[PDB]
RNA sequence: UAAACGAUGCCUACGCUGUUGUGGUUAUGAGCACGGCAGAAGAGAAAUCUAGUAGGGCUUUGGGGAGAGUACGCGCGCAA
């Protein structure tokens, strides 16, 4: 439905107005370091945009997988 | 840890005599974490070589996600460092952007030429500020290149590297090219073609190619 | 007489082709840039109301020159609402104009209980501010058959909205239609986006659906050319 | 000096706005120790360590997703059980969530807790 | 494309007691629909009260300097009783061009250049 | 005040661009060329047309006019950026580096030939 | 409303600081709100020096120059055209200008 | 008594970055006290920001223009 959107790194909402949100998409590394059909996904918030934060957060993240 | 395309020898030694790492004399809280000490001699700042390794690959894999290339859109606004682009995006399918970006080129249907971007990619995001603002109405990523002296507030990937000198802007374009062919499967090894490439993206004066053309013409 | 829509944008194409749900374009966050949209799935529902009209001048050396300023509000009395203004030469050019603007800027708006769930939701979830310019508007929740206790311009956007009881309070210069009208509209939309403790374990996640549909575009793309 | 409950929400609250998920809170009293452990019952924070360094006290804490507010009430007005829902009326967003705390003979408890035991007692604070 | 028609259709629409604002709105449609590349009309008079008035609408391409003026522009002007006065009307089209010469002239304005595309 | 003006600038112009392979230093052979590529009525403009694509000519010719389009030059260009020197250095397996390189190369063990810059 | 952050003088962290005299009309002005020039003017003209080189018993030599710091009030600097009115972004700017002659 | 003015009360908090000063101290990496400047984010009717966040404590103080900081009484002062 309608209200089911919610931030990964700000843990909140996003509402339908936003024009600065976006959603990050990634391929998964093979065996041998190649790609494969699988998809890392992210939403992410405008707020931390505005302010650049975004940067270091997603390095982070990534490490925590 | 990140799962990354490993390192080759030939490929590090590359970069250093491209003088990748040889930042500037500033620095800004959200690039504290790409360096690695100062020079004593010169108060330049210099870049950490695996960290530098591991966005050219977060990077290399974001682009990969999106199908049909020519949705990827690289601008660089800048002679100096503009012939990179015109080969780097044949070199992935992606279309291009040259001059000076008309602004409202995303924004306005009226503008002809430019198609609406899923990905964006800046090289010394000091110019092309207004492509960094213009992708921000269309719900589009950006990838930059950076340096320590500049910050950015809507890139989500800031691949860290020297962009003032044309040795180092060719070695960023050219490396980042090869890896996003391996990681589709269209070339077996990156060492296979070093000195080629990063030689034909590296930007000469008309007063250098009149005297390779001399040259090249007394050697055929 | 009329005149066909072409698609001048990559969602436009989805939802002439039919491949797309107008939950499915809030739910992504997707812009709007086309009215036509809107119409494809609302214009046989749409109601409309003036909210004010007025003249605005500019000085010149020969003398005033002079305009309409015209606001309105569209929505459907469920679920959808927006808000549009408008200036030109001539009223009836400026209603023109002012609907671009409200088709461009719908949003849905949720609702909840005052107490326990039990039949319909029917008033905001939550009490909730709203500011613009000088104006500020406070909601809050309200027994089932109360009415909407609400201000002369502010009733009439709630009545659109499809909420059927209200409790509402007002501060500042309140004659200024324009702030009164954008401040409560804001009201209710910061309610809906309101943290609730449950949001955290509804999420759930999907592609966009202009990447899931690439394939398709592809084809269109091709069919144009050829 | 400032009110140490008062000190204690507005760092938390800063913090929460700036997206931080750790802050350490410089000066602790008793009643402190006891409205972070309650904030913990009901699951808005999720670890809490305590340092006792000889100078006053700190600790460290780490915010859960949960928390939009807090705040403490200066003066603690005394209140009647006939009372309590006033207040909750006035500071909180629903009637379906959020907690209002309240210090009594039986420690601190929350609004519904009140009409368990049947006694008021002392307005404390507030979060949701 | 006949100015002298159109002005009669809206000499017509003040003794029907229509509004202006809806019979010159109508008049500009079928003088565009036609083809005509633009048109200008004015009304004039004691229109909406004792200070009289007039209003003047524009649209597409209109041609006021010099010999293609001539040849491009074609007025006509009326003017209709009523019990407070006598308002005026003047309507103004400028014809398509036309390669067989019926509906307008056979060359182009004399200042348009046109460069030819390459095999 | 004997300026171009926009109009037959533009028109110039694109004309350069497209039939540079035609063109001279003369004015009557410029003339010959627009009086063929080009629909100019006007005997003043096609003389204003003329004179300006000779002076665009001469410019493009005595080193370059930037934001204008040549097709043969392109092709050179393209031939020109196709070429490697002779002189490299890439290829040089010994190599001199800063005082703190030399501790980021012992930080991560890096194989190689690096030597403290003299300095 | 306040034109300009610094109140159109220099004066930070302090009471009271001493007055100069206007080089022009002798009004009294403020040290650190006076507008100042500065002068390095030759005692010999230009148009002379070549008759000086015929003139003078020495082998070589150097003319004397003098030196001047002079002080405007801001009507008197307006008026001699040592500053002018500037556009609202333009007041922000501040650069040294040349020593005279 | 002053346009006694940064027209911004006093203690005490929580708070982004870059740059430049003054005085001590230094594992030479930096700190502590007192400043200037330039952005950001929030805020505000805007201009702009001693103005961000907030039921922390205590004192002064305003309530549409005028008449009026004037009349009568009182206290200080040689008078003003
Ligand atoms: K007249
Ligand atoms: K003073
Ligand atoms: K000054
Ligand atoms: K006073
Ligand atoms: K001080
Ligand atoms: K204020
Ligand atoms: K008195
Ligand atoms: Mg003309
Ligand atoms: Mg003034
Ligand atoms: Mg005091
Ligand atoms: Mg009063
Ligand atoms: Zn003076």
């Amino acid at each position: 439905n309608s209200f089911q959107r919610v931030c990964d790194f700000s843990l909140k909402p996003i509402s339908s107005q936003d024009r600065s949100s976006v959603q990050i998409n990634m391929v998964q590394l093979d065996e041998r370091g190649r790609a494969t059909k699988d998809l890392m996904i992210f939403n992410v918030s405008g707020t931390v945009r505005k302010n650049g934060k975004i940067d270091s957060m997603l390095y982070e993240r990534i490490n925590e997988m | 840890a990140v799962r990354v395309v490993p390192l080759s020898d030939k490929v590090a030694k590359a970069m250093v005599q491209c003088c990748c790492h040889l930042g500037g004399v500033t620095s800004s809280t959200s690039l504290k974490e790409y360096i690695f000490g100062k020079r004593e001699e010169d108060k330049v700042n210099i870049i950490d070589i695996k960290k530098m390794w591991e966005k050219l690959n977060l990077a290399a894999r974001m682009i990969c996600s999106i199908p049909n290339p020519k949705d990827i859109v690289v601008v660089s606004s800048k002679d100096f460092g503009r012939k990179a682009v015109i080969k780097f995006a044949e070199s992935i399918g992606a279309t291009a952007v040259t001059g000076r970006f008309i602004p409202g080129s995303f924004s306005n249907y009226e503008i002809k030429g430019v198609r609406e971007p899923r990905l964006v990619l800046v090289s010394d995001c000091f110019a092309d500020k207004q492509v960094v603002k213009e992708a921000s109405y269309v719900n589009a990523p950006c990838i930059a290149f950076c340096n320590t002296d500049n910050d950015i507030e809507f890139v989500d990937m800031v691949i860290p590297m020297n962009n003032r000198s044309q040795s180092a802007i060719g070695a960023g374009f050219c490396i980042l090219s090869k890896l996003v062919n391996y990681m589709k499967g269209n070339i077996d090894k990156v060492e296979d073609k070093l000195r080629d490439h990063i030689e034909l993206y590296t930007y000469r004066d008309s007063d250098e190619l009149e005297q390779l053309y001399q040259e090249q013409k007394i050697e055929e | 007489e009329e005149a066909e829509w072409f698609p001048k944008t990559s969602l436009g194409k989805l939802v002439k082709a039919g491949r797309i749900t107008l939950d499915e374009i809030f739910g992504h966050s997707l812009c709007i840039r086309e009215p036509e949209i809107i119409d494809y799935f609302l214009k046989a529902t749409l109601k409309e109301e003036v909210l004010v009209i007025k003249s605005v001048q500019k000085q010149t050396k020969a003398g005033q020159k002079t305009r309409m300023k015209v606001v309105l509000a569209l929505g459907d009395h469920n679920n959808y609402i927006g808000i549009g203004s408008g200036v030109a030469r001539d009223v009836v050019s400026a209603i023109n104009a002012a609907k671009v603007v409200a088709k461009c800027s719908m949003r849905p708006i949720k609702k909840g209980f005052w107490g326990n769930e039990i039949g319909e939701a029917h008033t905001v979830p939550v009490k909730a501010l709203g500011k613009c310019g000088s104006v500020k508007v406070q909601v809050t929740p309200a027994p089932k058959g109360t009415g909407l206790v609400a201000g002369g311009v502010s009733k009439t956007i709630f009545k659109l909205a499809g909420i059927k009881d209200i409790f509402t309070s007002s501060k500042g210069q309140t004659c200024t239609t324009e702030n009164f009208a954008r401040a409560s509209l804001y009201a209710i939309t910061n309610s809906t986006n309101f943290n609730m403790p449950n949001v955290i374990e509804e999420k759930v996640v999907e592609l966009n659906p202009i990447l899931k549909n690439a394939e398709f575009l592809i084809e269109q793309e091709q069919r144009d050319l050829r | 000096m400032m009110d140490k409950l008062a000190n204690l929400c507005i760092t938390i609250n800063n913090a929460n706005r700036a997206q931080k998920r750790s802050v350490v809170i410089r000066r602790i009293s008793k009643v402190c120790r006891l409205f972070l452990e309650s904030m913990q019952k009901h699951g808005y924070i999720t670890d809490i360590v305590y340092i006792d360094d000889h100078r006053e006290g700190k600790a460290v804490v780490g915010l859960s997703g949960r928390l939009n507010r807090c705040g403490a009430i200066c003066p603690r007005y005394d209140v009647e059980l006939k009372d309590v829902e006033r207040y909750r009326a006035n500071l909180l967003p629903s009637r379906g969530f959020g907690h209002l705390i309240v210090t009594s003979s039986k420690g601190l408890i929350d609004h519904r807790e009140c009409i368990q035991h049947n006694t008021g007692g002392k307005i404390l604070g507030y979060f949701y | 494309l006949c100015p002298a028609i159109q002005a009669e259709f809206i000499r017509s629409k003040f003794e029907e007691n229509i509004p202006y604002r809806r019979s010159v709105v109508s008049a500009i449609k079928n003088i565009k629909s036609a083809g005509g590349q633009g048109c200008v009309i004015e009304v004039s008079g004691k229109l909406k009260g004792q200070r009289a008035r007039s209003v003047k609408t524009i649209d597409g391409k209109i041609i006021h300097a010099g010999q293609p003026k001539e040849e491009f522009m074609r007025y006509a002007t009326t003017s209709v009783l009523l019990k407070q006065g006598i308002i005026g009307i003047k309507v103004g089209i400028m014809l398509p061009q036309d390669d067989e010469g019926i509906k307008g002239p056979v060359y182009d304005m004399v200042d348009k250049i046109k460069v030819l595309p390459i095999k | 005040g004997q300026i171009k003006g926009k109009s037959v600038r533009t028109a110039s112009k694109v004309i350069v661009e497209r039939y540079f392979n035609r063109l001279t230093n003369d004015f009557y052979d410029n003339r010959n060329v627009v009086i063929d590529v080009a629909e100019i009525r006007s005997k003043k403009l096609r003389n204003k047309v003329s004179g300006c694509v000779t002076k665009l000519y001469k410019r493009v010719k005595k080193n370059g006019v930037p934001g204008l389009y040549i097709k043969e030059h392109e092709e050179e260009r393209e031939k020109k950026e196709s070429f490697i020197p002779k002189i490299s250095i890439l290829d040089e397996d010994k190599v001199e580096v800063d005082e703190v390189t030399m501790e980021m190369i012992n930080q991560y063990e890096i194989n190689g030939d690096y030597v403290l810059a003299k300095k | 409303t306040k034109k300009r952050s610094n109140n159109g003088r220099s004066k930070k962290n302090r009471g009271h600081t001493r007055c100069v005299r206007c080089e022009h009309c002798s009004a009294m002005v403020p040290n650190d709100k006076a507008i100042k020039k500065f002068v390095v003017r030759s005692v010999i003209d230009a148009a002379s020096l070549d008759d000086l080189k015929i003139a003078t018993i020495y082998e070589e030599y150097e003319v004397p120059k003098s030196y001047y710091k002079l002080n405007y009030c801001v009507s008197c600097a307006v008026h001699i055209k040592l500053v002018r009115v500037r556009s609202r972004w333009e007041r922000k700017i501040r650069k040294e200008q040349r020593v005279s002659a």
